[PDB]
């Protein structure tokens, strides 16, 4: 009786080994239909602002996130710098920050098709989900005037205008799956504990210098954050299911070990908001029919997700 | 868990009949086309 | 498939899949092979081995499938694309092309769709069938001995 | 049946269920579902009978995709141990042209075709898993077939469509209309070229210049015209 | 050269491993080959040198200068190494790179007070290094090559800073040397050919300045067919080596 | 690989007529192709067809900041990235290649380098503020003569192109939507026209290298079927002030000397009538504008 | 950037003895993995190593295994690209010394360090962080199936980091780069005891783990 | 702005409008590197130009069945001007466009078809820089491969002529570069035919003509030396061969 | 109300092409297929996907990149390729006029690539499972009423943006599937399903709008 390791087999058949772990009522990754993979948090443990009492001088990130579901790990930093400017709820009041995905696999060189797409998309829905104002980035500049004279003081408000930019890096570390919602998770955590350092200054310029130690809470919408769900619809094989001594299909949540990944190719994705309502959907019929219901059940779950997301921390 | 082993083979169709698996365990009994020239070839 | 050879890709050595990731997701939503998108267009020969999925390449020749009768075998008859085929390594061969063979009783296609990949699983009837559960049609290729 | 309707891929096909029907072109039938589906959008064409009846969609077409009996026109790309690589359209997969494929043709007599000839050939063979292969003799009887070479014409680029109906429809008016104004050799290939060689090059241009515009011209009855006024020689 | 079959590295290693070694040329374990050096040939630059061995490996080193506030460029000396047919994001290309920066640090590679015009401003030494050709690892001929360089560089003389247009004065300073040993079995070999170092077990890389084994000192891979393990007793051998056989490489460098 | 197969039958044919005075599309030797050059929508998109090539150039303007060194100009730069869409025989974004290398420094050295727009006009305020013009180029359909089209597409675009008007004060520019204040085109110096020629060697090597009775063949502005079987190209471009803009004969078959200043003389001829028809067509197209705006404020 | 979202141009960046834990197998998408995190007094570093390989070459057929090493700044870009690779070039050398090449010809194994973190309160570096990371590639090959002909070791004492294979007979890496001026070979025994420790500590974590 | 041309008709350098600067050139400078080598000084200009070919070729790609692969790569140092460049040159596109052309040049003149399933490779390195680079990286491309014993149909000359307001200066440095337009030209033997013609900056169409007369007389000046070097390199190395 | 311009054939130098303009968006499409992959894009069992979209102003970024993942995602069902194993087919879109201001949206040009890409597969005369047809729809912020083609105006005070690509089947009267649904900004349950009723209607206007645009320039270059 000839036999082939859950890995092999996944990679000869990935179809094969889909349907007939869900015969079953499991999947490739041991999880049932509606069963997503836990998550542990570190967060701000690599900020400069990490701990008040002592102030990592070196350290230039601003926000921290340290994320963990099954066996992925994610590793989100946000730094900063500042532009200077030039020259209601609308899109055009609010803005983004600008990540840099690097999926930890075995290439090294420019990036994939995965970090480039998943980069953007977290710009354009932290954009679209409204979670960061322009007005918050603006900076205000404080003065250094000299001690009397021999040093230096700076004054800070209780002339140009300057705004705040942030960057954002994201390291993927054992990647088993889509990784595009521990990422978004991971930059929403992460954004949650940046501290905006506090900035003075002295066709000629000065430049403008941020405090060491000073910093002020980047306040975000938290009404408008969101968390990420996915889903993969999956049509039911008579010939491949088995003995367990006409046609269903099955709604499957938080997809990972490669069998679902090459297998599944009618997927839904959901940003969705702990007060209710929904920042992203995302529908692709590749394969199976995607039906209302499998929607609802979708936004439901996506809900619950989000829920347990927003709570299970403080 | 996971205690069947059927899930780690071979594709074995769940519709097919008993009888028909026996005749295939039958077919792959019986020497193969190689085993056959091979044996000639022998004698 | 060529008159003369079967180009394959090692998929796993001895119950271990190689590669470790085969890069599935890595070129975006579509059905891409391993170096069909944006990664593979700027690939660092320089400081890599080779790319994200990139495989051990290998060629059962004609010669190579059977035992016997191996004068005249068409391997359009053998094989097909896609096809799972249980194999042994001859040769370390070239660079690019391992040297295999399925002239053995347990070598040869433990997997198989019909119309090419396009159809369901066909399961293996006879040493040189396999069909398929839904249809009843048979199709014709070198398969290896289960159990 | 007789009447050919327009049809889209994803329509419901009109054919009689309990007639027994071979398909062509343009008909898909689902591996998994087992449904005879329409892919290509186009013309519906259902031949009378006879023993069954063939149902295929005329469609317009750029491509060409190798399929048996097919004349075509390529060009010798490469040479090999024992068969030539030709290309029967840029930036296609090319076609093997076996050595041995060729009137009076042994091991020691070999055919004298380099690289960057015309060859007029029929695709003997065009499996879905291998390269396509092509020939120059009666695969029958070993004799010539009216394939081979061909020397100091034209080539000319044209859609499929076109080239279907310039070999297979008779009251196709473009050669009659050409032979009114020069007498020239022709060489039809399926694969959207074809060959054209007067004695002067003057009427092979015309023919050239001629051929083109009638194929970029949907009415057919306009032919006669532009030939005149090609055939008149401006610049 | 490279790429020998296993028969000539077998014959090769047990010439070089035998007691004493025979190396493929006759040459004694610390015998250097026949160099030729020729310096201030490009005008343009403050100092200039090439230097030609007898294997064919070729070099050539520019000193160019350019005034600098020490407190926005704390580093008074850079070296950039361009080897021909590698590309500048090689890896061999940049470790050379870092090695030679370390080797002439203005921390203690070589006297910064030697570059100081000015309590806000000095001369930025660059050391440009062209690799026209080498069968060896070539840290030794740069190193020469950029000591024959830098023992004949000529900068402008002060008098914001305004200099002297005509008369120019002449950089004083010790160059450090860079020296590349072959490690086989328990022989220690100076200069090692392409084919010496095909076969060598290991290799050590010691930096030299002022008449005293200073650092960077390194154990490097002169290959990657035979790369083994070594006993300290080699390295110590390699040092005193060195230590022995420089300052006459120093005194046949500095005689002009 | 991705290469145009060309036969033997095909060569000698296309090189046979032009031995006897014949090219494919039925021009002279020195007849440039009708150039149609056609504004749409907003201001600085054009599209450019000669024959059966088909371009496309959209010119857009940003603010942005002046480069350190030219503290007193502004940012102008130019794109012309091939795709497949023009032809199979492209590949995606291959700015490292040949032609692409070619194409883009001839259209840099004749629009960009030239003078041809004004970039102290771009400034803004010398020290934080300028503007940053750019032509993006995009090729539709390849059938020669991509160089030529490029730089009328690129040209005609800068020259139908509106800045919105702003003004300034101190730190601040105020900066106006249409219906604020109107726009204000850029600062044209001249019109820069290329011109390709295309050189055939009718007989052999030997008899162009050491032969004398020159029998190289030169064409103008030659179809995709000419341009793969030239021997020889160069991109001449000249302005109405009878300026040799640019010169590039950048290797290939070797012509004589006189030759050259010949085909330069007969571009010249060429790029008045080019030159003139892009003035026209521009004032025609302003002029169309007025008179909607004149339908439009009254029904 | 084409491929990246760096943002505005205009913008500017923000201007303003030891204990050891081993781990091995946590990296699912490779062959190989270890973390190694050490702790000494005011100072605490972390870092991760991850073995793919044996894969394919492009290029020729290769008689033997061909080792690549690739160092990754984690979290602060704390060191120059030049020095990483001259670090990584070290490194090959070392288990180009220790790897069974010959078990894989026309085979490629490439190893990635990434270092996490790298903070040491104290108030060149590199030199410390060495022999962390030759433990880290060694478990990471021994966790990968990689053979291997010993256990490459290292330590570090006044900028001389020392590696050693053979219970510290032998020498497989030598980096001295600055770092004051002592004799040999006190550095030498005490990088060896540092050697001897981190070889107890991987053999054991290469017991109850693998 | 300063006396580019004097009334006495001289220019900064001292030379007349019709002469050439210094030119000598070296054969065999690099014989354990190269097939074929040339060390060339025009004026300032400092050039290292090797030949590494016909050889087989790297990748079984790039391999032509019916003729020679040519490439060229040209290194313009960092220490080439007086002022070091922090950048290196090697992947602009002017680099670029000039590699192409220095090969659109010699594709022509090399007989490459008698080279199947070979590559050539040219090295070139710029050392010294004082304009007019073009023609003196053409005229060191010459003498490397006629050094390297690679057939070729005849000597390809490189000039610059530059054009201060009537009068046209031959063999321009940098000075003259600057603050005037140049025309460059590779002139393809004794013959008038160019194998090159290069102008970057605005030329009055009417005076473009005369600017080329001078250019070619000038490059076949410079053609007479590269002979009158490889004739004496021949005539030393096959006597001294002889016994 | 709502109103296309689409055209068919444009192209020479290429197997189909297409130029679809909806309001003041502007897309022009190409296809060449089925030809010779090289060897990294190459498929044992069925035709591969090489997907190119450039925008109307600047250089392809990762904006592009986001919408090439989105149209293979898109044009991956829709192609039946397991007619053309080991074969390539060439997709690429310019964008002429995004009709949208590009640093906030891009769903115009998403929905517009769909359909030409569409239109051009078809005019290439590749095997596809069935017809498609892609809308963009908006939900304004005071109003809170769902717009469907909507405007460059209403998009900037729109509260949420959606793309909405649907699956056609049976002369346009059955939907097979939906393609794709790209729903961005603030929206809940009950907004989403009208948002999608209302879109599948006007979706299935788009696809007999279509049918009749391809058949009327399909049908004279056929015989009887
Ligand atoms: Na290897
Ligand atoms: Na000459
Ligand atoms: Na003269």
């Amino acid at each position: 009786p000839i036999t082939f390791p859950p890995e092999v087999l996944a990679r000869i058949s990935p179809e094969l080994s889909l349907q007939r772990h869900l015969s079953l009522g499991i999947r490739p990754c041991l999880r049932k239909y509606e069963e997503f993979r836990d998550v542990a948090i570190e967060n701000n443990t690599l900020s400069r602002y990490a701990d008040a009492g002592n102030i990592d001088t070196k350290n230039n990130i601003l926000g921290s996130n340290v994320l963990k579901s099954g066996k992925t790990i994610v590793i989100t930093s946000i730094t900063g710098g500042i532009i200077e400017e030039t020259s209601e709820d609308i899109i055009a009041n609010y803005a983004s920050v600008y990540p840099v995905v690097e999926v930890e696999r075995g290439r090294v060189g420019a990036c994939t098709d995965e970090e480039m797409t998943i980069s953007q998309k977290l710009h354009d829905s932290i954009l679209h989900s409204r979670i960061l104002p322009k007005k918050a980035l603006k900076v205000k500049a404080g003065v250094r005037s000299a001690n009397e004279d021999g040093t230096f003081s700076v004054l800070y408000p209780d002339k140009r205008k300057w705004s705040y930019v942030l960057y954002a890096k994201i390291v993927v570390l054992s990647r088993t799956g889509p990784v595009f919602d521990l990422c978004w998770n991971s930059l929403m955590y992460a954004l949650q504990s940046v501290k905006l350092p506090r900035a003075f200054i002295d066709r000629e310029t000065y430049e403008i210098i941020c405090d060491q130690t000073k910093s002020v809470p980047l306040m975000i919408n938290a009404k408008n954050i969101a968390f990420a769900s996915n889903y993969g619809i999956v049509e039911l094989d008579p010939e491949c299911q088995l003995q367990n001594s006409k046609l269903n299909t099955v709604l499957i949540a938080d997809l990972d070990t490669e069998a679902e990944e090459t297998s599944i190719h009618s997927t839904i994705s959901i940003l969705a908001a702990p007060s209710g309502n929904y920042k992203q959907l995302t529908l692709m019929g590749g394969g199976a029919k995607i039906t209302p219901e499998m929607i609802k059940r979708s936004l439901l779950l996506s809900r619950v997700r989000a829920d347990d997301l927003s709570t299970r921390f403080n | 868990k996971k205690h069947n082993n059927e899930l780690l083979g071979i594709f074995v169709p769940c519709n097919l009949p008993k009888t028909t698996r026996k005749v295939a365990i039958e077919n792959f009994n019986r020497p193969s086309p190689d085993d056959i020239i091979q044996s000639a070839q022998l004698n | 498939l060529s008159l003369q050879r079967a180009n394959v890709e090692i998929l796993a050595v001895e119950d271990k899949p190689s590669p470790i990731d085969s890069g599935i997701g890595s070129n975006g939503s579509g059905i891409v092979a391993a170096g069909g998108g944006s990664g593979a267009a700027t690939f660092s020969v320089s400081q890599a081995s080779s790319d994200l999925g990139e495989t051990f390449r290998g060629i059962i020749r004609s010669q190579d499938v059977r035992s016997t009768d191996r004068d005249r075998v068409k391997v359009i008859e053998c094989f097909k694309p896609g096809d799972i085929v249980r194999a042994q390594v001859l040769s370390l061969g070239d660079g690019t092309n391992y040297y295999l063979t399925t002239a053995r009783n347990d070598l040869g296609v433990v997997f198989a769709r019909a119309a090419n990949g396009a159809g369901g699983l066909m399961y293996a009837t006879d040493w040189q069938m396999m069909t398929s559960p839904v249809t009843g049609a048979t199709e014709k290729r070198k398969c290896a001995k289960p159990f | 049946d007789s009447m050919s309707t327009f049809i889209f891929p994803g329509d419901s096909f009109p054919v009689d269920p309990t007639t027994p029907v071979k398909l062509g072109p343009g008909i898909y039938c689902d591996p998994n579902t087992q449904e005879i589906r329409p892919v290509n959008t186009g013309v519906l064409h259902v031949s009378a009978k006879g023993k069954v009846q063939t149902a295929y969609i005329d469609y317009s077409s750029k491509r060409y995709i190798p399929s048996v009996n097919d004349f075509v026109i390529g060009v010798i790309i490469g040479t090999f141990s024992d068969s030539y690589k030709v290309s029967l359209q840029n930036f296609s997969s090319s076609v093997s042209l076996s050595y041995m494929a060729f009137p009076n043709a042994s091991k020691k007599n070999r055919p004298t075709l380099q690289v960057g000839d015309l060859v007029y050939a029929r695709v003997c063979t065009a499996e879905k898993e291998l390269e396509a292969e092509i020939e120059c003799f009666d695969s029958t009887t070993g004799r010539d077939a009216g394939f081979g070479i061909l020397e100091d014409g034209m080539i000319i680029d044209v859609n499929l469509n076109f080239a279907r109906q310039l070999l297979f429809n008779n009251d196709f008016p473009l050669l009659k209309v050409l032979a009114a104004h020069t007498k020239f050799e022709v060489a039809i290939g399926l694969n959207g070229k074809i060959w054209v060689k007067c004695e002067e090059l003057s009427n092979t241009l015309a023919c050239y210049r001629t051929i083109m515009e009638c194929c970029q011209k949907n009415d057919t009855a306009a032919f006669k015209d532009i030939a005149k006024r090609q055939f008149k020689e401006i610049l | 050269h490279m790429s020998l079959s296993v028969a000539e590295k077998s014959y090769l290693y047990d010439s070089l491993a035998s007691t004493p070694s025979i190396r493929p040329d006759g040459r004694l374990p610390h015998q250097f080959r026949p160099i030729e050096i020729f310096t201030d040939f490009l005008p343009s630059s403050n100092g200039s040198s090439r230097i030609i061995a007898s294997d064919g490996s070729e070099c050539i080193v520019s000193i160019k200068s350019k005034v600098v506030d020490h407190h926005v460029e704390n580093e008074l000396l850079q070296v950039d190494v361009d080897i021909a047919g590698q590309r500048d994001d090689a890896l061999v290309v940049e470790t050379i790179t870092s090695l030679l920066n370390k080797v002439l640090k203005s921390g203690s590679g070589v006297d910064s007070s030697k570059l100081q015009l000015t309590k806000k401003y000095s001369f930025k030494i660059f050391v440009d290094v062209l690799v026209i050709s080498s069968h060896s690892h070539p840290i030794s001929l740069i190193s020469f090559a950029i000591y024959s360089a830098l023992n004949s560089t000529y900068l402008p003389k002060l008098i914001l800073p305004t200099f002297h247009d005509y008369d120019m004065v002449k950089l004083d300073i010790n160059p450090p040397l860079v020296f590349i040993l072959a490690v086989v079995g328990n022989n220690m070999l100076l200069d090692p050919a392409a084919n010496e170092s095909e076969v060598a077990n290991n290799g050590l890389i010691i930096s030299w300045s002022n008449g005293k084994i200073t650092s960077p000192i390194r154990s490097v891979a002169l290959n990657d067919s035979n790369v083994k393990s070594f006993k300290p007793h080699l390295l110590k051998q390699g040092l005193a080596m060195v230590e022995k056989y420089a300052p006459d490489v120093v005194r046949s460098l500095e005689n002009l | 690989a991705k290469d145009i197969e060309i036969s033997a039958s095909e060569s000698k044919f296309i090189l046979e007529a032009l031995r006897q005075n014949y090219r494919l599309d039925g021009r002279s030797f020195d007849q440039f192709r009708d150039v149609e050059i056609t504004f749409g929508k907003e201001f600085g998109d054009v599209s450019v067809k000669m024959g059966n090539t088909k371009v496309h150039c959209r010119i857009s303007c940003q603010i942005a900041q002046p480069y350190e060194d030219r503290p007193f100009e502004g940012l102008f730069v130019i794109s012309t990235e091939i795709s497949p869409m023009a032809g199979s025989q492209f590949e995606n974004g291959n700015i490292t290649g040949e032609d692409e290398v070619l194409c883009s420094r001839i259209i840099e050295k004749s629009v960009r380098r030239s003078g041809a727009l004004d970039v102290e006009g771009l400034c803004i305020v010398a020290g934080s503020k300028c503007w940053a013009v750019r032509a993006d180029v995009h090729f539709l359909d390849c059938d020669g003569g991509f160089i030529d089209a490029s730089c009328i597409a690129v040209m005609a675009g800068l020259m139908h192109f509106k800045k919105p008007d702003i003004t300034v004060h101190g730190e601040q520019i105020i900066v106006h939507p249409v219906n604020e204040r109107e726009p204000v085109p850029l600062g044209i110096l001249h019109i820069p026209i290329c011109v390709t020629f295309s050189f055939f060697n009718p007989q052999d090597t030997e008899e162009n290298i050491k032969g004398e009775t020159n029998s190289e063949i030169s064409i103008i502005d030659a179809t995709l079927k000419e341009e793969l079987l030239r021997d020889g190209v160069l991109t001449v471009t000249l302005n109405k002030n009878r300026e040799v803009v640019q010169v590039s004969k950048a290797g290939g078959l070797p012509m004589d000397a006189l030759t050259l200043m010949k085909c330069c003389h007969e571009a010249y001829s060429i790029i008045e009538k080019i030159t003139d028809q892009i003035l026209q067509l521009l004032k025609e197209d302003s002029e169309k504008r007025n008179k909607y705006a004149a339908m439009l404020t009254s029904e | 950037d084409r491929r990246r979202l760096l943002g505005p141009a205009a913008a500017k960046p923000m201007a303003f003895e030891q204990e050891l834990s081993l781990h091995t197998g946590f990296i699912e998408n490779c062959n190989g993995s270890a973390l190694v995190e050490a702790r000494s007094l005011g100072h605490q570093t972390s870092l991760i190593t991850a073995v793919y390989g044996p894969r394919s070459i492009r290029g020729s057929f290769t008689s033997q295994g061909t080792i690549s090493i690739q160092l990754k700044n984690g979290l602060l870009e704390k060191y120059n690209t030049n020095e990483l690779k001259e670090v990584s070039s070290f490194l090959m050398g070392i288990f180009n010394s220790v790897v069974n090449l010959s078990r894989y010809p026309k085979s490629g194994i490439d190893i990635f360090v990434y270092l996490t973190y790298d903070k040491d309160l104290t108030n060149s570096q590199i030199s410390s962080l060495i022999p962390h990371c030759i433990t880290s590639i060694t478990l990471a090959l021994a966790d990968a199936g990689i053979e291997l002909v010993d256990m490459a070791g290292a330590g570090e004492a006044n900028g001389t980091v020392v590696s050693f294979i053979k219970n510290g007979e032998e020498i497989v890496g030598f980096w001295k780069d600055d770092g004051d001026d002592e004799d040999l070979l006190e550095c030498l025994d005490r990088c060896k005891e540092q050697y001897n420790r981190y070889r107890d500590l991987m053999i054991s974590c290469l017991m109850n783990q693998e | 702005r300063l006396e580019i041309y004097s009334p006495e008709g001289l220019r900064l350098d001292g030379r007349r409008w019709n002469e050439l600067r210094r030119f000598e050139s070296s054969i065999n400078t690099h014989p354990h590197a190269a097939d074929g080598s040339s060390y060339m000084e025009q004026g300032n200009n400092k050039i290292i130009t090797l030949v590494k070919g016909p050889k087989e070729p790297r990748l079984k790609s790039q391999m032509d069945t019916s003729k020679a692969l040519l490439n060229v790569s040209v290194n313009i140092t960092k220490f080439s001007k007086f002022e070091r460049s922090k950048s290196s040159h090697k992947n602009e596109r002017r680099v670029l466009e000039i590699q192409t052309s220095l090969v659109r040049m010699f594709e022509k003149n090399v007989m490459l078809n008698i080279y199947p399933r070979t590559v050539i490779d040219i090295e070139i390195h710029v050392l010294e820089q004082d304009g007019g680079i073009m023609g003196s990286l053409i005229n060191g491309i010459t003498l490397a491969l006629i050094d390297a014993g690679i057939s070729m149909f005849d000597y390809i000359s490189g000039i610059s002529v530059g054009l201060y307001d009537t009068t046209p200066l031959l063999d321009t440095n940098s000075l003259e570069e600057n603050a005037m337009s140049t025309v460059t030209l590779g002139v393809v033997g004794k013959s008038e035919k160019l194998s090159l013609l290069l102008v970057e900056d605005k030329i009055p169409l009417d005076r473009l003509e005369n600017v080329l007369a001078i250019g070619i007389a000038g490059a076949h000046r410079v053609r007479d030396l590269m002979d009158e070097e490889l004739r004496k390199h021949a005539q030393k190395r096959v006597s001294n061969a002889s016994a | 109300s709502m109103s296309v311009q689409a055209e068919i054939g444009i192209l020479d130098h290429v197997d189909g092409s297409s130029e679809f303009v909806s309001q003041d968006t502007k897309v022009i499409c190409s296809v060449t297929g089925p030809i010779e992959p090289k060897a990294r894009q190459e498929l044992p069992t069925q035709l591969a996907l090489e997907i190119i979209v450039r925008p109307a102003k600047g250089v392809a970024t990762t904006r592009e990149k986001v919408l090439e993942d989105k149209l293979r995602a898109v044009l991956t069902p829709l192609i039946t390729r397991h007619c053309y194993p080991r074969q390539l087919c060439q997709i690429t879109c310019q964008i002429l006029e995004s009709g949208e201001d590009e640093a906030e949206f891009s769903l115009r040009e998403l929905s517009c690539c769909i359909n030409a890409a569409f239109l051009a597969l078809v005019d290439a005369g590749i095997a596809l499972n069935s017809m498609c047809a892609s809308i963009p729809i908006a939900i304004i912020k005071d109003t809170s009423d769902i717009i469907v083609d909507p405007t460059a105006e209403q998009l900037k005070i729109s509260l949420s943006v959606h793309t909405l690509a649907l699956e056609f089947v049976n002369g346009g009267k059955v939907v097979k599937n939906v393609l794709l649904l790209d729903s961005n900004g603030d929206f809940n349950e009950d907004q989403l399903f009208s948002l999608l009723e209302l879109g599948e209607q006007k979706c299935q206007e788009l696809v007999t709008n279509i049918r009749r645009i391809i058949q009327d320039n399909i049908s004279p270059r056929l015989v009887v």
